[PDB]
């Protein structure tokens, strides 16, 4: 008996849709959400030259 | 002779005058009325307080005893607690007080 | 034994309860300051009684809601602070202190000046060495008294005239005209930096009972 | 780590605004590729397409706001990492996520 | 440990150093009703007043 | 106190000490004055014989006590009435008794008291210990309950 | 605009004067709070001091010269230097003396009829 | 400085208004009793300093 | 406590000079010696005080029924409620233990501390018996009259020290389940 | 915090260093112990 | 405009029970319907937001008596300068620092 | 000070004389906390005082003190490399602690 719970989307545990989990496998696709790769060095050093 | 008057002045002992007692009424109506109906009774709460806004402003006795304390007690504490025995730095630093009330802005 | 003291204080408190959750036009200004005369003249709880054959002891959480069930003094006779200063002096004989947030219940439950110094008074003559907080919820209700005065003189005026005025409007807002711990200044009815307003109304019998409702089921959950 | 609390708020602000958007247009999804994105939503209405662009690119740069953060702090993770000289990061009480 | 006598006397012997107290009086005197001067008997300056007077 | 006033008193016939007396206290309150204890002892005898206008050394005193609250410029006038008076040997004058030495701010916790308690007497012991403090507790058990009676 | 800045800043330092002005006030009257608790409780200990007016002066002076008449089923008490005074009778006659003294004034007063002056003792 | 009453010196870390240790018109120094603490008699308290 | 309730003889009240005024001389035997005028008054009124005082603090001391109110502190919330009498002469202390674990559910060899509940939220351990006549003797309870009790109700939070497989499983549970 | 029963069950609070360190074995130990006496303190360029 | 100032406009809960209460007896509004709150308005002029917030949730106002009303409402395009934004963000002070902030 | 509160300059010196000022030493007599007690509590309970700490909200006094203590000045004495502040710099010589 939770006294306090977030209201996250997929409520529990089993109601995650599995289909959907495996897309965060997928590579970064800036078509569908508009994210640039990282590759945390070669933008460390050059981002701003 | 001004001076000489101002020392007659300072060595009967200066009252406090009524205006502090008007103004109190005219400026807090409830503790007024709260001592307008507790006169005369020994008091247990200090109604004037606020009527005394600083140790100084009690310069109407002694020790900064304010005149609506010593009711219940004996007339003779009373009689010790007055004007007629303050000492002489009691009544000059209590004409002194009375006029810094007098002439200054915020008390 | 004292054994037999505290079974009879498990009745007492019940039958406190009874009195206290009344909250009953069947309980007034009258019926209340006899029922609760008939308790401490039932249960002895006249501070006379022994240190032992004697019931306060055990009344425990009960006899401050009982010491504040009868502080609108029965408008009937000057028996009215003799039973509070009784209730308090066997509470200080016994030596259970009185909680703060119940001398401010105490007070926000007066009806006049006459009622607050009442009370007061008896705390003087009860062993009660005064904090600041005391001082301020005394302060409280004498101003609360004044508020509720104006509020009730717009009333009559709103009323009688129809709509508001101009002047009940700016009492509504800016409050009463030279107030002592003024409440446009928080900064003024602070005791050890939190407020202590808490005669700013008539607390009834379920804001002190709420008090401890809230505290208990945060006891069973937190 | 991040001040996620910063980090919410950019967020939040972009979503208001594709709300406050998407709460004018008939026509966001009339297109039929997908690599299309918040903004320059083509509409045959110019004054709805005057006002949703600002809004669509105000979306667009609060998130650029928050890939920001994210990032910066990658790149600082990736400083102290490949710093030549001795960085002794003298740990002294509790370190979120960053 | 409190070289000029800060420490000296006791607190009661203070209130007990009045005029009427001839008898804590002579316990700093010397047999004469001499003082025992700073350097021998270092008094609290308290003491030496209310002693002296 | 506001003055204390020890008078070493020559032991005359006590139709004279009383009458200094009474001419003394009649003069304080003809002096806007105020007598608070006035302790009175049997004879000792001093370590000084004191002389009078007949320079003679009496080494037999009676003592009298007199605490009082007076004007502090009625204590000038007072004064010079009582060391002419013919029969005193000496006052000890204390103004001290107000702000005495250990203190130092409230100034009623020794106006309020006596030369008793301010000056510790020879005779106490260890035992005015746990008598003040009864005094105190079945004192201050009722003195707001009785002074809320009027 | 420096005008503005400093304009603005100055205004707030005065409210902040004021607001300090009135904290102090409230600091006096818990002063005068803390002052009352203290000084009644003084002054209800000054009631007890059990002060002499001219009318009753006259009366304790006989009662207070009369603190060792020479005869008392008590025993009697100290001084304020704690001795026992030579314990007289009435109108100025030293009656009893005790031990410490006798010895002294009876070899300096030859002729006094003198007494040692025995307190009361505890046994009965 | 060989004139007694000068022999505190110049003191520029004090607190006091001078820099002159001698001109200082408000804590005289003795100086036959102090010092056990704080080096000698003339430099400030170590509660001071 | 005991200096509130008035005495059994009369304290003649008088200004606290009288009391240095008093002091008498007395020929004990053949030497003479200084006695207090009123020292067998005050060895009576101190007997009487130490009396009252004997007498509440075994007042204290006595059996005090109270409930009790236990809750577990740990994620796997139980509350717990019983009557017990607080015979206050560390036995009544272990009692209490044991019949907490008892209505707990668990051994009574259970390692197992007390905690009072402050009527402000605060905790403060158990390890006496005179340490719960204080806690008894200040925390009246917190109660609400429409909750009917019998006896004043008390308020402890049980800290356990051996927390097992099974209680990890418990609050491991109960915080995936959460997030 | 809001909601931390589940795992604040078992908290790992920090451990009483001050306490090691003060009981730790020392090469200065004495048996009975004894304040060491004042050393010499510069008097003035005058006094060494 | 001294964003020392708008640090002390929002009256305090204290001001707002009281104010509550003065009311529910004089405007004879029970109690428990008493719901007093704040608007505060941007400094030197208002934005169309402010304007919205004053008629939609302060007044009863809806869409066919405002264009009835303020028939301009519509062109009013005003918004919020980026020095002015903060205007409504308050500094907080805790209760031990009524010594130091405004 | 013995010249400050003792001046014995305007007599013999003979070791009873002085001008012994009273003014600067707390007096150690039993006269004070004998009569200045009070039935009543202390100012401390009275909660007498207002204005708490003169700082306000002060880390180690009045509210709760987070993380370590420093008994130096390795962090008060630091020199601020970003314009808001949010580094803080202590060079020695040859190390360099980045706060």
């Amino acid at each position: 008996r939770f006294l306090l719970r977030p209201r996250w989307s997929p409520r529990t545990l089993q109601e995650v849709l599995d289909a959907d989990v495996m897309r965060l496998h997928t590579s970064l696709a800036y078509q569908d959400e508009g994210i640039a790769p990282l590759h945390v060095p070669t933008q460390c050093a050059k981002a701003n030259r | 002779p001004v001076q000489k008057k101002r020392q007659e002045q300072m060595l009967y002992g200066i009252n406090i005058p009524e205006t502090r007692q008007m103004k109190f009424e005219q400026e807090h109506p409830l503790l007024a009325s709260a001592l307008r109906q507790l006169d005369g009774q020994p008091k247990g709460f200090p109604f004037w307080y606020k009527k005394y806004p600083t140790r100084r402003h009690a310069y109407g006795n002694r020790f900064s005893i304010p005149d609506e304390m010593l009711e219940g007690y004996g007339e003779e504490m009373k009689k010790a607690l007055s004007k007629e025995m303050m000492s002489i730095q009691e009544k000059q630093f209590a004409q002194e007080a009375m006029y810094m009330e007098r002439y200054a802005e915020h008390d | 034994n004292e054994i037999s003291a505290m079974e009879r204080a498990s009745e007492a408190r019940r039958e406190i309860h009874d009195l206290w959750m009344s909250t009953e036009k069947m309980l007034d200004l009258e019926n209340r300051v006899r029922s609760v005369a008939s308790l401490i003249e039932k249960y002895k709880l006249d501070p006379s009684t022994p240190r032992e054959n004697d019931v306060s002891r055990g009344l425990g959480d009960a006899f401050d809601r009982l010491l504040l069930l009868c502080v609108p003094l029965g408008k009937d006779s000057s028996k009215g602070t003799d039973d509070l200063e009784r209730l308090m002096n066997l509470a200080g004989r016994n030596g259970r202190e009185i909680s703060v947030r119940t001398i401010q219940h105490l007070f926000a439950r007066t009806d006049s000046f006459s009622e607050a110094l009442a009370v007061f008074y008896a705390m003087r003559r009860c062993h009660v060495a005064m904090n600041m907080e005391a001082y301020y919820a005394m302060l409280y209700s004498l101003q609360r008294l004044e508020e509720e005065g104006w509020a009730q003189r717009f009333r009559e005026e709103c009323e009688e005239k129809g709509g508001v005025s101009e002047q009940a409007m700016d009492f509504v807002v800016k409050g009463i005209n030279n107030a002592l711990l003024p409440e446009n200044k928080p900064w003024l009815g602070r005791v050890m930096f939190g407020d202590r307003d808490a005669p700013a109304q008539r607390r009834e019998a379920r804001d002190y009972d709420e008090l401890s409702a809230m505290w208990t089921e945060r006891y069973r959950d937190g | 780590g991040l001040n996620f609390e910063m980090l919410g708020f950019d967020l939040h602000m972009a979503e208001m605004l594709r709300e406050k958007a998407r709460a004018i247009l008939n026509g966001v999804a009339s297109v039929s590729s997908t690599s299309v994105m918040v903004t320059t939503t083509s509409v045959p209405t110019k004054a709805q397409e005057r006002e949703v662009g600002q809004l669509l690119r105000d979306a667009l740069r609060y998130e650029d706001r928050v890939d920001d953060a994210i990032r910066q702090h990658a790149s600082l993770i990736w400083r102290v990492y490949t710093a030549p000289r001795p960085l002794m990061a003298l740990t002294n009480g509790k370190c979120r996520g960053t | 440990k409190d070289p000029q006598g800060m420490q000296r006397p006791s607190p009661e012997v203070y209130m007990k150093l009045n005029y009427k107290n001839p008898a804590t009086i002579s316990r700093f005197l010397t047999r004469t009703g001499h003082m025992y001067p700073a350097d021998i008997l270092p008094l609290n300056p308290e003491a030496v007043a209310k002693l002296r007077v | 106190v506001f003055y204390a006033f020890v008078l070493v008193m020559k032991p005359r016939q006590r139709r004279f000490t009383s009458q200094a007396l009474r001419e003394i206290a009649v003069a304080i309150y003809n002096n806007g004055g105020l007598i608070r204890k006035l302790s009175n002892e049997g004879v000792m005898r001093p370590y000084s014989r004191f002389r009078d206008a007949d320079n003679t050394p009496l080494t037999y005193a009676r003592y009298v006590t007199l605490q009082v609250d007076m004007g502090e410029e009625q204590m000038r006038k007072v004064e010079k009435i009582m060391k002419e008076h013919q029969d005193v040997f000496i006052t000890l004058n204390l103004n001290n008794l107000e702000r005495p030495v250990g203190i130092r701010y409230f100034p009623l916790d020794t106006f309020t008291r006596l030369e008793e308690e301010i000056n510790w007497p020879p005779q106490t012991s260890a035992d005015i210990y746990k008598q003040l403090e009864m005094n105190w507790k079945e004192f201050s058990r009722t003195r707001w309950s009785n002074f809320l009676r009027n | 605009k420096k005008r503005l800045e400093a304009k603005q800043m100055t205004e707030g330092r005065q409210a902040l004067k004021k607001k300090h002005l009135d904290l102090l006030r409230e600091f006096h009257e818990r002063q005068f709070f803390f002052w009352y608790e203290r000084a009644s409780e003084r002054l209800q200990s000054m009631n007890l001091i059990q002060y002499i007016p001219q009318s009753r002066v006259q009366e304790h002076i006989e009662r207070e010269l009369d603190k060792y008449v020479a005869g008392k089923s008590e025993a009697y008490p100290l001084n304020f230097v704690g001795q026992m005074p030579l314990v007289e009778d009435r109108e100025g006659n030293i009656v009893e003396v005790p031990e410490g003294l006798l010895t002294n004034h009876v070899s300096e007063h030859p002729e006094s009829t003198v007494k040692p002056h025995q307190p009361h003792e505890s046994t009965s | 400085a060989n004139h007694p009453n000068r022999q505190s010196g110049i003191q520029f870390l004090t607190h006091y208004n001078t820099h002159q240790r001698f001109r200082v018109n408000k804590d005289y120094i003795d100086y036959m009793h102090w010092g056990k603490e704080q080096g000698q008699a003339r430099l400030p308290h170590r509660h001071q300093r | 406590p005991w200096d509130i309730t008035p005495p059994e003889d009369e304290v003649s009240l008088q200004h606290a000079s009288e009391i240095f005024n008093a002091y008498v001389l007395e020929r004990r035997g053949t030497f003479n010696v200084v006695v207090h005028r009123d020292t067998e008054k005050l060895a009576a009124w101190n007997r009487q005080r130490q009396e009252e005082y004997h007498a509440y603090r075994s007042l204290r001391a006595a059996p005090h029924p109270r409930h009790v109110y236990a809750r577990l502190e740990g994620c796997e919330g139980k509350l717990v409620s019983f009557d017990f009498v607080f015979s206050l002469q560390t036995a009544c202390l272990d009692a209490l233990k044991r019949q907490v674990l008892t209505s707990f559910g668990m051994p009574d060899g259970r390692d197992i501390e007390l905690g009072w509940y402050l009527p402000t939220l605060d905790t403060c351990p158990i390890h006496n018996d005179v340490e719960i006549m204080q806690l008894l003797h200040a925390d009246p309870g917190i109660e609400d009259p429409k909750a009917q009790l019998k006896y004043p109700p008390i308020y402890f939070i049980v800290k356990r020290n051996c927390l097992y497989f099974s209680e990890w499983a418990y609050a491991v549970k109960h915080q995936l389940l959460l997030q | 915090s809001v909601y931390a029963n589940a795992m604040a069950q078992f908290a790992i609070c920090r451990q009483p260093w001050n306490e090691y360190i003060n009981l730790l074995t020392k090469q200065d130990s004495t048996p009975y112990h004894v304040e060491p006496q004042e050393k010499p303190a510069y008097r003035g360029r005058k006094r060494g | 405009e001294n964003s020392w100032l708008r640090n002390r406009q929002l009256p305090h809960r204290k001001q707002m029970e009281g104010i509550a209460r003065r009311a529910s007896f004089v405007l004879g509004i029970p109690f428990s319907e008493v719901r007093v709150r704040n608007l505060l308005l941007p400094p030197t002029y208002l934005d169309k937001d402010s304007i919205v917030r004053i008629n939609e949730a302060v007044l009863g106002l809806s869409k066919e008596e405002q264009r009835n009303l303020a028939p301009w409402l519509e062109m009013y395009q005003k918004e919020l300068d980026s020095k002015d934004v903060d205007f409504c963000s308050l500094m907080k002070s805790t209760n031990e620092e009524e010594w130091l902030t405004l | 000070s013995h010249p400050e509160h003792w001046n014995k300059m305007f007599s013999k010196r003979r070791p009873g004389e002085g001008r012994i000022d009273l003014r600067v030493l707390p007096s150690q007599s039993l006269l004070g906390p004998l009569m200045e007690q009070s039935d009543t509590q202390g100012a401390a309970y009275f909660r007498y005082d207002n204005r708490g700490h003169s700082n306000g909200r002060v880390p180690g006094l009045n509210t709760p003190f987070f993380g370590e203590f420093d008994r130096k000045m390795m962090q008060a004495m630091s020199r601020p490399l970003n314009a808001d502040r949010t580094i803080t710099g202590n060079d020695g010589r040859f190390s360099k602690t980045i706060m």
